[PDB]
């Protein structure tokens, strides 16, 4: 805060016109410009084609399967559900040692699922044992704040997003930090591992996501283009893009490359924010669960909406489309699990 | 006067002294109390056959009516002072 | 239906049947959350403790208070957790009145709340012990720091004692009404009805939520 | 106490800056070109017949 602070604030702001600048210059389109022609999805509509009843407290995280079968439920009674979703049998009930969960993550290899929540430690649960039961591989603790987000990079690490204003990764094995990206200047609320998993983008609570490099551990480029909390976020299936779901009732979507944001997604009647969003197989479509107890479709190509998903009493606080994008896994704080078409 | 009783309860609809009572079994404790009044009038006049059929059940109904509705009324404010009935019961 | 499959139902129905045996309880327990300041003392406010939460029961009911720790200064999203619970335990010492306007803001703020609009506040103004020491000398008074501290009604230590309490009730009833009621207490250091005014204010709490869901308030 | 700036004005900020950036219509239609060459294997715009469908 030194003469390099009368200096090296202005300079530090230097490199902000010179980015704006450099950022407005490269644009000679919107999306709506060459997705105009395109012709609309329709009223794209989606019955409920399995309820998964069973729990008790609201759910607030739900992951699925990388066989397009197997999901994960978190709810704040205290209990882990796996689920199949062809006949919405219950495979496990896996009790928590902490009551608060507001994360859960399926392995991609399908043997281990993850749970974390104000305890701010990230339990991770082997499913296939010789044992027979589904008992902790780890207690991944050393995290302050309260974990926001945790997804599974390989069999033995784990990227986790926490309210401390860090977004961390992890070494199964080892139990240890192997890095740790810092930048964000509030609590960090979503995540969405790339498809290569050599990158991931968080949006935290100061209206600004980061897209780091998981690989090498520094923030690549930050984003802002909201003016609220950012409690939502999903990657475009190419690996070229990603959705950003925030409180302020809009959701916009950038571009990695563009370095930019490309459409916002609103709509004047909506008032309520968005808990959580998903591309359903090519990124036209982008599921969207609000807070009004509904779930829009957007045709993200033309920023329209497709369809409604009503049908929770509560708000929507999962939101995930399958592997094989044939259906989807919204679930809501009414403790109600369901599948749309 | 019951009228007038009817009509100052649904003028003052969402009032909680109003809502302190049960509001609709109040309305139709109301309604009876009106029966009640009306079936003194088939006492008074000729005695038909009719009328003489239709005359004390048309007063028993009516306030058997009545003293029902004082009597669950009062039951589930009494329930809901519980320690840890219905919108239609 | 295949044998698997149809053994694979039966252990599904096993599942939900422990799943719903919990359920009664995880319903029996109610659940209450304390909040407050560093130098508030919520610890002490329950002598007899038997995420920190505890674990007491009075009058044979149980509840589980949870203290929350560790995060920082924002409870803005953590607080997007707690909209279940029985009541919300606001914790403030006064035995300083340089802290009571940052207390008073800080009540403002978690009163006013979108997730909050339908829970309840039982308020505890914890160290009574010595505001009569500071308020009998009057070495330094609340005029100091507030405009019109110069009416209210030892005689001098309750009048200084209840000007917070038509503060807070202030803050508590200028916005929300019926849904949620403030419950302004005095608690001391060796005071010993702390955890019997918290019941006798949750079982108010649970009776007008009664009353509201049977539509008789 | 110059790691607030110097993290926020030459790490970040000068790193940032410092990135290959391509125009706006190379990845509209980018996006464009994915999503229409996914249209047939996307069972939700296009749903799939009731017997491939398993649910």
């Amino acid at each position: 805060l030194q003469s390099e602070l009368d200096q090296l604030r202005q300079e530090a702001e230097q490199l902000k016109n010179q980015i704006r600048d450099a950022r407005k210059a490269c644009a000679d389109a919107t999306l709506s410009q060459i997705t105009n022609n395109i012709d609309p999805v329709g009223r794209i509509q989606m019955r409920t084609r399995r309820t998964l009843r069973g729990h008790l407290a609201k759910i607030y995280a739900m992951h699925w399967g990388t066989d397009s079968r197997l999901l994960v439920s978190a709810s704040q009674d205290g209990k882990l559900i796996i689920w199949d979703s062809y006949t919405t049998n219950k495979v496990h009930a896996i009790p928590l040692r902490s009551s608060w969960v507001m994360t859960c993550a399926y392995a991609p290899s399908g043997n281990y699922v993850a749970c974390g929540g104000l305890d701010n430690i990230c339990s991770i649960y082997n499913l296939k044992t010789r044992e027979g039961n589904v008992r902790v591989s780890r207690e991944l603790a050393g995290h302050t704040g309260y974990l926001s987000c945790c997804r599974f990079l390989d069999d033995n690490q784990i990227v986790t997003s926490s309210g401390d204003t860090t977004c961390a990764l992890w070494d199964i094995e080892t139990g240890q930090q192997t890095t740790t990206f810092t930048g964000h200047t509030g609590d960090v609320m979503s995540l969405s591992l790339a498809p290569d998993t050599r990158l991931f983008v968080s949006g935290a609570c100061d209206a600004s996501a980061k897209l780091w490099d998981v690989r090498e551990g520094m923030c690549r480029q930050t984003f802002t283009g909201h003016e609220s909390d950012i409690n939502a976020i999903c990657f475009f299936p190419n690996g070229n893009a990603f959705a950003t779901g925030s409180d302020d009732a809009t959701c916009r979507l950038f571009d990695l490359r563009a370095d930019q944001e490309l459409m916002t997604y609103s709509h004047d009647n909506i008032i309520c924010g968005i808990t959580s969003v998903s591309f359903s197989k090519s990124g036209r479509l982008l599921l969207a669960g609000y807070d009004d107890f509904n779930c829009n479709v957007w045709d993200a190509l033309k920023a329209d909406r497709a369809g409604v998903l009503a049908g929770h009493d509560n708000r929507v606080s999962c939101l995930g489309v399958t592997d094989d994008g044939m259906a989807v896994a919204t679930g809501s704080w009414d403790s109600f699990l369901k599948i749309w078409n | 006067l019951t009228a007038f009783v009817l009509g100052v309860f649904i003028k003052f609809r969402n009032t909680p002294i109003v809502k302190a009572t049960n509001r609709e079994l109040s309305y139709l404790l109301l309604f009876s109390l009106l029966c009640c009044f009306s079936s003194s009038l088939f006492f008074i006049g000729e005695p038909q056959d009719w009328t003489c059929r239709l005359r004390q059940p048309a007063f028993g109904i009516s306030f058997v009516l009545c003293i029902s509705c004082i009597l669950v009324k009062t039951n589930r404010v009494l329930l809901v002072f519980e320690a840890k009935w219905g919108l239609n019961l | 239906v295949s044998a698997e499959d149809k053994a694979a139902a039966e252990r599904s129905k096993m599942i939900d049947k422990n799943l719903r045996e919990d359920g009664e309880k995880a319903r029996r327990t109610l659940r209450l959350l304390l909040l407050g300041a560093d130098n508030s003392g919520k610890s002490t406010i329950v002598k007899q403790m038997r995420i920190f939460e505890t674990k007491f029961q009075v009058d044979k009911v149980n509840f589980h208070m949870f203290d929350v720790g560790g995060q920082r200064d924002e409870r803005r999203k953590w607080i997007q957790c707690f909209n279940d619970v029985t009541a919300i335990i606001f914790v403030v010492d006064s035995s300083d009145y340089n802290r009571l306007q940052e207390a008073l803001n800080d009540f403002k703020s978690i009163w006013n709340n979108r997730w909050l609009r339908t829970i309840s506040v039982i308020l505890f103004l914890n160290k009574q012990d010595l505001l009569a020491e500071k308020v009998l000398a009057g070495k330094s008074k609340i005029e100091d720091y507030f405009p019109e501290f110069a009416r209210y009604t030892d005689p001098r230590v309750t009048r200084a004692k209840y000007f917070i309490r038509k503060e807070f009730v202030d803050i508590s009833t200028a916005s929300g009404d019926g849904r949620h009621i403030c419950y302004p207490h005095f608690t001391c250091a060796v005071d010993t009805e702390n955890a019997r005014r918290i019941f006798n204010d949750c079982k108010d709490i649970i009776l007008q939520m009664n009353l509201r869901e049977y539509n008789l308030v | 106490a110059s790691i607030a700036q110097a993290r926020k004005l030459v790490e970040q900020l000068k790193m940032e800056a410092n990135i290959d950036r391509i125009k706006v219509s190379k990845a509209a239609a980018d996006l464009m070109a994915y999503c229409e060459a996914h249209a047939k294997e996307d069972p939700l715009l296009t749903p799939v017949p009731a017997s491939e469908n398993p649910f």
